[PDB]
DNA sequence: GCAGACACTA
């Protein structure tokens, strides 16, 4: 027949599943963008799937465009006859650019072009960058919605670089667009339990004749609250509710079981999971849930940096030494699934042993390896410049090791006096 | 042909009766081909057991003069990627008979080195085209094989030579 | 031209499919009603997922499914552009379907399909979900990206119980009219470990190689599964008994050392009786032996040392 | 419906389909008793081009069910059917709708090709009504075709119709963009041109110019010289009311073919 | 030199070898040297076999000095040979001479070219270790399903239109009529839908077409023969029929198809393998739709 | 920054001027090309750093009303522009060879753009094309990117323009190598001399020996890449004769001489 | 998973 989530689409701003603060700070953001001069040229939305990241903007354009429903949604499945997919998005931007007056059609790029090949991924950055610093009168609104979901692991990925690890806004977008002054990044959160419960109440009272036909009117409350608490996606909740209502009965409903985050996994390894009291089943389920993150570098470094926040660094020094020794021994296994299992198991066992002195914890920090690499590159180019300027007037060969160790401080000291 | 080859490739069996040690496997395969049914034979064991010699002798005994055309040999020597399993194997295991209505045998020697996507394509091939073509898989490490492939293939263990 | 029992005796209707009574009843109910939304089917291989999807499509549409659908499986070029174009054309071309019926896009083994194709499928659903519906047949739902699963009702197939597999075996035996022994059937069930296709293959091999199905013939043609042997090895009390079991069950049977190490790791992951410290120590020893095997040393002495160290950490003096 | 054409007018029919297939992947064709109308709506709703074939263009118009039947046929699928094969000619080309688009090709010899593209049937002709809502500039398309054949559209530039004082100064240029610190991320490759003052036929005093795209401006001119029109075949006209906000209208009058194009400016 | 073959008109050799170019990763041609002439056979994945025969009268210096069973083999690459002869025979009145040499066994394939006091010597080492011999996608003429003779120009247009449109799966239809209204067409299914490339039925360019009952002597009218062929096999014969005079079509009940190309003239024989089975029961609707 | 010159049609120098276009396709396919406008008749252009060195001079003395001035202090001025846009002006000018002599080629250097003036007639059509980028480089880069380099000994004098089969043999090497996708050369001092090119592969043994060609130490064996396919295209030079030099077993030059200017190409090991 | 700060009626 017809999907419940399609036939029960919201018609006003009071029916969408969104927080009051989120609605307020997207309404204030979109209102100022419609002005001829706008602080933010484009709007970027990043969040999990089914968080009203597109429908909210849909009714917002419904109730803001007629001030001066005109939505120009990009269709990536367009081909456009004899046109490459790389140039298709370029032509779409210029096609929708000429809508600054009279029409005033908002641009909603929900289905962004696929960026997996080297040529098509690099093109996606400067295409929107060229539209930012263009000195043109007026400005049509442009909203980009990106779903934060990690790409499942694949075979023969060669170097296994970024983007392909997790399809997120931070991975694909570069630094120039992330903190650009004419850009607003409004993050999105999963739908709350209260809003999901209210929407399921509304759907149930709208479908009173269907639910009362079977023996589901008495049982509906438990099912809907379990669905609301189990997942934060409104669309998946509606799909599960429709499946249960269609079902005669005696059927265990299922849920997506969405993957946990990076810091969520870090907290699970260090602090623990209240849902699963058993230690063996928690790690085993987490492995089959996201092996793509555990079988990846910088996770062991994240454990190394955040393990002192269990009691604000007020736990057993012997336990800390054992944990760090176990991670160091795991580092010698060339990054194997067996190596990841042993270190995390040891960390969890130790933190369970010392779990009594864990009333107050601290904040976790993602390791600063990028800064260390950046200073390393800066020191490398500085040393290269020093060797270049020191070899144009005499001879000096000492290899790179002596420059970093001995000439890193003695050489500037001597030139300071001279 | 003889007195010009290493002793390893000088006493290679040519018929099923020339393979010793795995008497149970030979008898079971002989019964399979006497009844006229090949249940996607899979051979597993240490090197030197004689899996490929046994399967080549069996294919020769079944076919005769059709080994050159209807029997396909695959290995790690040639390229075996996603495109190869997508095109060459699909094209070969889609043809009819030429002189005899016997089954089509494809020899996947040292198939444990194939990629996961290639293995998945290969097993979707074996499931779909099983009514006329039966594949044979030879490997030494079962951990490198997709567990879905082992379900669709009759595993035979090659014990060390007594 | 004797067709093998895996293909000759495959089900053609949902009635013959057993193993999950609730799921089969739900499929029959949703076929009778006809309101079939998108779904994802996942589970361990050999339980009857793709055949259930095919049977459901058959007894839901009939001639329409036979003549006017586009079913794609893993044996096609699953590039982004070609799959995008094919599903885009298949979303069109509507016929005089009944009001309670819709087109079904059968997707077999979608775990190996690229992420760009998943995004193209997302766009295709969001643009033409009114005319056609999608069906997913895979092994695990993790390989499917998060946004796809939000638009579908995920159905999970549990492992087949011994009763359903035994009933199917008796039906196939009655169809084939072959003698059987209860001990042989029990051995077949034990070897299958809930795998229907493996059980069918083993029964067919027993019938075609020995005639009467007996426990001795089944044990002769195929030995006990290696996870059970490794599990018994790891739970052995005395080191000498574990060494004898290891030798006489894997070294004399022709089992590779790396496969033994992988099976030991898998058993230790799923073991429950051992403590957390013992489990992590065994995992560390298994990993050390695995890297020793990978670096080149693939002798029995490494396995013996692994067993000795496991016994030492289990006893703890 | 059953329309057959057997003349040299097959080339323009193939040319028009390729033009409409570039704008949109799917071409929606509306049939009516008056004539045949083929058009494609742009993805961004900024380009509206319709090609209308008169009843005299075909030799018969036996159309049976003012009803306006419509169907959506794939542009790429249609543009590879009406093609002219190399080293051969098509004696008779016809398209018909059965009561599965029934299109067949009859070559010079007895060989015939029968194709069955799949379509999807709501006579959305309101866009054509806005096109016929109704300055005046007339310039010869033959001289413009020389500039259009070498415009180098691969850079995807824009066209500024610079009438200036009297003469049409057609330009094909790209606007530069600033980088992090006045950097040229996208190079500006300009290509301007000027037509003689006396060469212009009609002109209106409308100083300050307008900007419109080139890819839709390219394919609309190729249709003219493609068909051998010794008689009539007048040049294209430019019609656009004041201010840059409203779209621009273009028309190419032919004895049997109606050519229209509406492009939204700014 | 144990082998001699002098050729002046290299254009005929250039266009003959150009018919084997559509093979992806072209290599491993089993060239046959015989007193009758030179025959080139190339097989791809053991599903399609093409044989190109060059007569003795084609070469003006054919000697074939040998003291054996007159059956000698050598395996070399196609792309080396294909680009070897196409480069020369330019300008006008160059009378370029091509010399073939092969010292029996174990020696490189020597090619000598002379063009205006400019000499070359190209050697091709052969590959004769695991030559399985025998082979051959041949067929028996006693059970030929039907035979057809068509012009090359008519078939080339059909194949050219069949390729660019796509049509990954193609069908071959053969049907005779008592009123001499024989039906033969190359129809196919693609993403476009149904394509019906109906070949002509008149005797102007369709010389003969009769359908047998599996005995090759008992002609029957009103019976239909349906062949399910892959598109990849059809793409190989597209350029072969580009320059040809008459094309002969012959297939048996076993499903293999033999195509003879005539262009003394040389003969090109192409063998094809039928697909497994008709999709669904399309053999019913092929007869139903075309009859309508 | 006044860089203004006029290019007009003639009889002789057009073949020299039209020879410039062949590299422009290659130069556009390459990274870019540098320029150095000096005085009134000397300018050097080459491809900056494969090993693409194309030191070639053009006699701008015959060119009408050409002047160079810049703020680069010394007489040498660094100049660089993308060669992709240079194809458009040359290709469109090649279509108007039927009629039109007063159209000329007016170029003005203004700052970034170089306006090009056309006066083609079909009633006259005015075309104003602009070169996109003329960006300069560091003054110290001029010394480190000096393109003037030449060697001596082992001079092969090419076959004089009497028989056209010699060029076709080199043009045959252009088409064949593209079709297959190392090159070895021989040199002898025995008098006219003979040229031999040989290719060694696993199974491909190509050797070409010239019996009686009119072209003019020894045993100069050299192994080099396939970059010589460019140099064969420069041999056309229908106005004059071309020179070739190869020695030292590592480097080879192709001295193309036409009118006063000369064109050389450098290949490394 | 957890720390810091806010909404909202019990
Ligand atoms: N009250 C509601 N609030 C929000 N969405 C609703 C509601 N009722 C029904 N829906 C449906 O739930 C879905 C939510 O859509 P969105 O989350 O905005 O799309 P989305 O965020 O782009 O999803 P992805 O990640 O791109 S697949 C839509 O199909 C809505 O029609
Ligand atoms: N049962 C046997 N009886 C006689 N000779 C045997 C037997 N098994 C192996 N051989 C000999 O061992 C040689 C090599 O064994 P193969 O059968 O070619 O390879 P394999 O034993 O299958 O091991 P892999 O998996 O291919 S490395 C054969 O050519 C035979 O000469
Ligand atoms: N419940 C069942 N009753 C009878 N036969 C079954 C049942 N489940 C599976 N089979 C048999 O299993 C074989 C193939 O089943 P499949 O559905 O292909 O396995 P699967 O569970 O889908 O695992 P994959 O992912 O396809 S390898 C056929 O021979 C079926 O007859
Ligand atoms: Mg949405
Ligand atoms: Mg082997
Ligand atoms: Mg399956």
């Amino acid at each position: 027949g017809e999907q419940w989530y399609e036939k029960f689409k919201p018609n006003c701003l009071e029916q969408v599943a969104i927080h009051k603060r989120k609605l307020k700070d997207v309404q204030e953001a979109l209102d100022a963008m419609f002005l001829p001069n706008a602080k933010h040229r484009i709007l970027l939305l990043s969040g999990p799937s089914g968080c009203s990241k597109s429908t909210v903007i849909k009714e917002l354009s419904k109730i803001l465009v007629p001030k001066y429903h005109k939505v120009t949604e990009f269709r990536g499945d367009c081909i456009v006859n004899d046109l490459p997919q790389m140039e298709s998005f370029s032509e779409f931007l210029k096609g929708a650019r000429y809508l600054v007056m009279s029409n005033l059609s908002l641009i909603l790029i929900e289905d962004l072009p696929n960026v997996f090949h080297i040529d098509t991924r690099r093109r996606f950055q400067q295409l929107i960058l060229q539209w930012l610093y263009s000195s043109e009168p007026l400005l049509p609104p442009l909203v980009i919605c990106i779903t934060e979901c990690e790409i499942p692991e694949n075979d023969n990925n060669y170097r296994k670089f970024g983007i392909d690890y997790t399809f997120s806004a931070e991975t694909i977008m570069n630094k120039e667009i992330l903190m650009h002054p004419r850009l607003k990044r409004i993050k999105f959160n999963p739908i709350n339990s209260t809003l999901l419960k209210k929407h399921l109440k509304f759907i149930c009272v709208q479908n009173m004749k269907m639910l009362k036909e079977k023996n589901k009117w008495n049982k509906r409350q438990e099912v809907i609250d379990y669905i609301a608490q189990e997942t934060g996606d409104i669309r998946s909740a509606i799909t599960t509710l429709q499946f249960w209502a269609t079902s005669s009965g005696s059927l265990p409903i299922s849920t997506r079981e969405s993957t946990i985050s990076y810091f969520h996994a870090i907290g699970k390894v260090i602090h623990g999971s209240h849902s699963t009291n058993n230690d063996n089943e928690m790690i085993n389920n987490l492995f089959e849930n996201s092996n793509n993150l555990l079988s990846k570098e910088d996770f062991k470094l994240g454990i190394l940096e955040n393990y002192n926040t269990f009691n604000k660094g007020e736990f057993s020094i012997s336990d800390a030494s054992s944990i760090v020794d176990c991670l160091s021994e795991c580092d010698n296994m060339n990054g194997l699934p067996e190596s990841n299992e042993y270190g995390l198991r040891e960390v969890r066992k130790t933190f369970r042993n010392i779990s009594k002195q864990g009333h107050n914890h601290g904040t976790v920090y993602f390791p600063r390896e990028w800064k260390v690499r950046k200073l390393q590159n800066s020191f490398k180019v500085q040393a290269e410049d020093w060797l270049n300027v020191s070899l144009y007037k005499y001879n000096a060969v000492h290899s790179f090791r002596n420059i970093t160790l001995e000439f890193g401080y003695y050489a500037p000291l001597i030139r300071k006096c001279q | 042909s003889k007195e010009n080859l290493p002793w390893v490739e000088k006493y290679r069996p040519e018929t099923l009766d020339e393979v010793y040690g795995q008497n149970e496997v030979i008898t079971t395969v002989r019964k399979f081909v006497d009844e006229g049914k090949l249940p996607h034979l899979l051979f597993y064991g240490p090197p030197g057991t004689g899996k490929t010699s046994t399967i080549v002798a069996l294919a020769r005994e079944i076919y005769g003069k059709n080994y050159s055309n209807m029997v396909l040999e695959l290995n790690a020597s040639d390229d075996r990627g996603i495109d190869v399993v997508r095109n060459q194997i699909k094209d070969f295991a889609s043809t009819r008979q030429i002189f005899s209505k016997g089954f089509k045998l494809i020899i996947l020697d040292e198939a444990d080195a194939m990629t996961n996507a290639a293995q998945n394509a290969l097993r979707r091939v074996i499931e779909r085209y099983t009514k006329n073509t039966r594949f044979c898989v030879l490997a030494n490490y079962a951990h490198k094989l997709t567990p879905a492939l082992l379900s669709r293939c009759t595993r035979f263990r090659f014990q060390p030579l007594p | 031209l004797q067709l093998p029992w895996v293909e000759k005796y495959r089900p053609q209707v949902l009635s013959d499919i057993v193993g999950n009574k609730e799921t089969i009843d739900r499929l029959q109910q949703i076929a009778k009603d006809g309101n079939m939304p998108h779904m994802i089917i996942s589970g361990m291989p050999g339980i009857g997922k793709t055949t259930s999807v095919h049977c459901l499509a058959h007894e839901l549409l009939g001639r329409s499914y036979a003549d006017g659908v586009l079913e794609l499986n893993a044996s096609d070029d699953r590039g982004i552009d070609v799959v995008r174009n094919q599903i885009k054309h298949f979303a069109q071309k509507k016929l005089h379907l009944p009001p309670g019926k819709h087109k079904i896009v059968i997707l077999d083994e979608a775990d190996s399909m690229t992420a760009g194709a998943q995004q193209a499928l997302r766009r295709t659903m969001e643009l033409y979900s009114n005319s056609t519906r999608f069906a997913f047949a895979c092994n695990q739902s993790n390989k499917i990206i998060e946004p796809l699963q939000s638009r579908c009702a995920i159905l999970r197939y549990s492992k087949l119980s011994d009763e359903d597999v035994l009933k199917r075996l008796l039906q196939i035996i009655k169809l084939e009219d072959v003698k059987y022994t209860n001990d042989g059937l029990e051995a077949i069930i034990f070897t299958a470990e809930g795998d229907m296709r493996q059980a069918i293959n083993n029964l067919q091999s027993t019938v075609a190689g020995h005639g009467l199905v007996n426990a001795d013939n089944v044990f002769k043609i195929v030995d006990s599964p290696h996870p059970l042997i490794v599990k018994k090895m790891l739970l052995a009390s005395n080191l000498e008994d574990s060494i004898q079991i290891l030798r006489t069950d894997l070294w004399k049977k022709g089992y590779s050392s790396i496969d033994i190490v992988t099976t030991s790791f898998r058993v230790t992951k799923n073991l429950a009786q051992v403590k957390e410290s013992v489990r992590l120590e065994m995992i560390k020893e298994i990993g050390l032996t695995h890297m020793r095997i990978l670096e080149g040393v693939g002798t029995y002495l490494q396995l013996a040392s692994m067993l000795a160290k496991i016994h030492k950490l289990n006893n703890k003096a | 419906k059953a329309t057959i054409t057997e003349s040299g007018k097959q080339n323009i029919w193939f040319r028009a389909i390729y033009v409409l297939s570039t704008i949109q992947d799917d071409i929606k064709i509306t049939v009516t008793t008056n004539e045949l109308i083929a058009w494609s709506m742009n993805e961004t709703d900024t380009t509206l081009c319709q090609v209308r074939f008169q009843k005299s263009f075909f030799e018969e118009y036996e159309f049976k069910p003012h009803k306006l039947y419509s169907f959506r046929v794939n542009g790429r699928h249609l543009t590879t059917i009406s093609r002219k094969p190399d080293g051969d000619g098509i004696k008779s080309f016809t398209i018909a709708v059965n009561n599965r688009l029934i299109v067949v090709i009859e070559m010079d010899s007895l060989i015939v090709k029968e194709y069955c593209p799949q379509f999807q049937p709501e006579r959305e002709l309101t866009s054509a009504l806005f096109n016929e809502e109704v300055n005046y500039i007339c310039c010869n398309s033959t001289l413009l075709k020389n500039f259009l054949d070498n415009c180098n559209v691969n850079v995807t530039d824009e066209v500024k119709l610079e009438i200036n004082v009297h003469r049409l100064s057609i330009t094909a240029f790209t606007k530069a963009v600033y980088g992090k610190n006045n950097d040229l991320l996208r190079n500006a490759l300009s290509m301007s041109n000027t037509i003689s003052t006396l060469d212009l036929e009609h002109y209106c005093l409308f100083t300050k110019s307008i900007i419109f795209k080139l890819k839709d401006f390219k394919n609309f001119i190729t249709i003219g010289p493609s068909w051998k029109t010794t008689q009539d075949g007048n040049d294209n006209i430019s019609l656009w009311f004041c201010h840059p906000g409203d779209p621009i209208l273009m028309q190419m009058q032919k004895p049997g073919v109606k050519l229209e194009l509406v492009e939204v400016t700014d | 030199n144990k082998f001699s073959a002098s050729t002046v008109h290299l254009e005929h050799i250039t266009t003959a070898l150009s018919c084997l170019t559509p093979f992806g990763s072209k290599d491993d041609v089993l060239i046959f040297i015989d007193a009758d002439g030179l025959s080139f056979v190339r097989e791809n994945n053991h599903v399609i076999k093409i044989q190109l025969l060059l007569s003795r009268e084609l070469f003006m210096s054919y000697s074939y000095r040998n003291e054996t069973e007159d059956h000698m083999k050598l395996c070399v690459k196609i792309n080396h040979i294909l680009d070897s002869v196409s480069v020369m025979n330019r300008n006008s009145d160059d009378i370029v001479e091509c010399t073939l040499s092969y010292d029996g066994h174990g020696s490189p394939f020597v090619l000598i070219f002379e063009d205006s006091f400019i000499s070359e010597r190209v050697e091709y080492s052969t590959y004769l270790i695991k030559d399985f011999d025998t082979n051959g996608l041949e067929l028996d003429r006693e059970r030929i399903s039907f035979e057809a003779i068509i012009k090359g120009e008519a078939l080339h247009s059909a194949l050219k239109d069949l390729k660019e449109i796509g049509c990954k799966e193609c069908y071959v239809y053969a049907k005779t009529e008592a009123n001499d209204e024989n039906v033969f067409a190359l129809i196919s299914k693609s993403q476009l839908g149904f394509s019906k490339i109906k070949l002509p039925s008149n005797r102007s360019i369709l010389e003969k077409l009769q359908v047998f009952d599996g005995d090759s002597t008992t002609v029957i009218d009103g019976f239909a023969v349906i062949g399910f062929f892959d598109f990849t096999s059809f793409d190989k014969i597209r350029k072969s029929t580009k320059i040809a005079s008459k094309v002969l079509f012959r297939m048996d009940v076993h499903g293999v198809l033999s195509v003879n190309i005539l262009s003394p003239g040389i003969v090109i024989e192409v063998c094809m393998l039928e697909k497994e089975s008709i999709d669904e029961a399309a053999q019913t609707e092929i007869e139903l739709l075309m009859e309508t | 920054m006044k860089l203004k010159l006029i290019v007009n049609g003639c009889e002789a120098p057009d073949d020299y001027k039209l020879l410039r276009t062949t590299i422009n396709t290659v130069a556009s396919l390459r990274k870019t090309a540098i320029l150095r406008f000096n005085s009134e008749r000397l300018t050097i252009i080459s491809t900056p750093k494969d090993t693409g060195q194309l030191w070639c001079t053009i006699p701008h003395d015959v060119f009408r009303l050409y002047t160079v001035i810049s703020a680069r202090e010394l007489n040498t001025i660094t100049m660089e522009c993308n060669c992709d846009s240079l194809l458009s002006v040359f290709k469109r000018y090649d279509r108007v060879m039927n009629q039109g002599s007063s159209s000329n080629m007016t170029i003005k250097l203004q700052s970034c753009a170089l306006g090009i003036t056309f006066e083609e007639i079909v009633k006259v059509i005015m075309h104003s094309f602009k070169v996109p980028v003329k960006l300069l480089f560091r003054a110290q880069d001029t010394r480190i990117q000096e393109p003037m380099i030449n060697y001596i000994q082992l001079m092969m004098y090419k076959l004089p323009p009497i028989s056209g089969e010699f060029g076709s043999a080199f043009h045959g090497f252009i088409r064949r190598v593209e079709r297959y996708s190392h090159i070895h050369l021989m040199g002898v001092k025995k008098k006219d001399v003979e040229l031999k090119i040989i290719v060694n592969e696993l199974d491909w043994h190509l050797e070409i020996c010239w019996n009686g060609p009119l072209d003019s130490s020894t045993h100069e064996v050299i192994i080099r890449c396939k970059d010589w396919k460019v140099c064969s295209k420069l041999y056309a030079a229908f106005e004059e004769v071309v020179l070739a030099i190869s020695h030292d077993e590592s480097c080879v030059f192709h001295c193309s001489l036409d009118e006063r200017g000369q064109i050389i190409y450098y290949i490394a090991r």
